[PDB]
């Protein structure tokens, strides 16, 4: 899992 | 610098029915930050109510409160960006049955009052304040959290008065249950006191503030003989008499409670 900014 | 806005989600750090808050550490920098991450869809009403929690999360500044920041939204699930407390939650610091060494109950005390004068100086409450909320950064620093049930009780200089039912029983103040309005103010000011009862005691004195309650009928009728009032010594317990007063008009206001003798002992040492 990951996510962007 | 490519890839700076890359975070990888290593650990879930809290779930509930308002989802869920993952570790998130950054590709480049290896810096940490918690994200909360929430599907709109889950509740009609999960739009405006997110929406608020980011509003009050943008006004605060402070350092035993959670930093925010940012926020953004994919589709229907928003990100926010949150200060990671290394340190996990007061409530995992707090042994059942016997409670915490008095001088670091008082040292998270002193840490609390801080963020709350801080929260109710810019007219905000926090309206659920207990153990599971007060996070502790690398250095064991308090840190409030989770602004859920926040809100506005000042504005313009005019104090508008509160009549939501919310909160968790064990810290909710009296007058919630018996009154149809009442001051925000008293109200984080008496779940404050019912933190510092579990911190130094490690239990909850009762189920709820009501009459109906033995052990809440007891401490009215100041039985301290009984647990969890005898696990207490006298200085700490003699702010716990002020605070955890009934009539929330006269009970204790935090700039009385920066005052108080047990609040000013000298006990703990720096680190
Ligand atoms: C045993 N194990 C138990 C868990 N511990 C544990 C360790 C770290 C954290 C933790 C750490 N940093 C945080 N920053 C913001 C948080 N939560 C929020 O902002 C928030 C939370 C709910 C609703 N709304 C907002 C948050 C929670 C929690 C538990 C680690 C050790």
């Amino acid at each position: 899992a990951s996510v962007s900014a | 610098v490519p890839f700076v806005e890359d975070w990888d989600l290593v650990q879930t750090l809290g779930e509930g029915a308002y989802g869920e808050v993952q570790l998130a550490v950054n590709r480049v920098t290896e810096e940490a930050v918690a994200v909360k991450i929430v599907d709109m869809k889950r509740a009609v009403d999960c739009p405006e109510n997110i929406k608020k929690e980011i509003c009050i999360n943008a006004m605060l500044n402070h350092e035993n409160v959670v930093k925010f920041y940012g926020h953004r939204r994919e589709g229907n699930i928003q990100y926010l960006f949150l200060e990671y407390c290394s340190g996990g939650e007061l409530f995992d610091r707090i042994e059942p049955d016997i409670g915490m060494p008095e001088p670091d109950a008082q040292r998270f005390f002193h840490q609390l009052m801080a963020g709350v004068v801080y929260l109710h100086g810019i007219g905000i409450t926090h309206r659920d304040i207990k153990p599971e909320n007060l996070l502790l950064d690398e250095r064991d620093n308090l840190k409030i959290s989770d602004f859920g049930l926040a809100t506005v009780f000042r504005y313009n200089n005019r104090e508008r008065l509160l009549n939501k039912m919310c909160g968790t029983l064990p810290y909710v103040a009296p007058e919630l249950l018996k009154r149809r309005e009442f001051h925000a103010e008293p109200v984080d000011v008496w779940s404050c006191g019912i933190v510092l009862t579990a911190m130094l005691a490690g239990e909850l004195p009762w189920d709820q503030p009501s009459d109906s309650c033995q052990e809440y009928s007891d401490w009215k009728e100041k039985k301290t003989y009984l647990n969890p009032w005898k696990k207490i010594d006298s200085a700490p317990l003699a702010l716990l008499h002020k605070i955890l007063v009934e009539n929330p008009s006269a009970r204790i206001t935090i700039p009385d409670i920066k005052k108080d003798r047990w609040y000013n002992k000298p006990l703990k040492k720096g680190a």
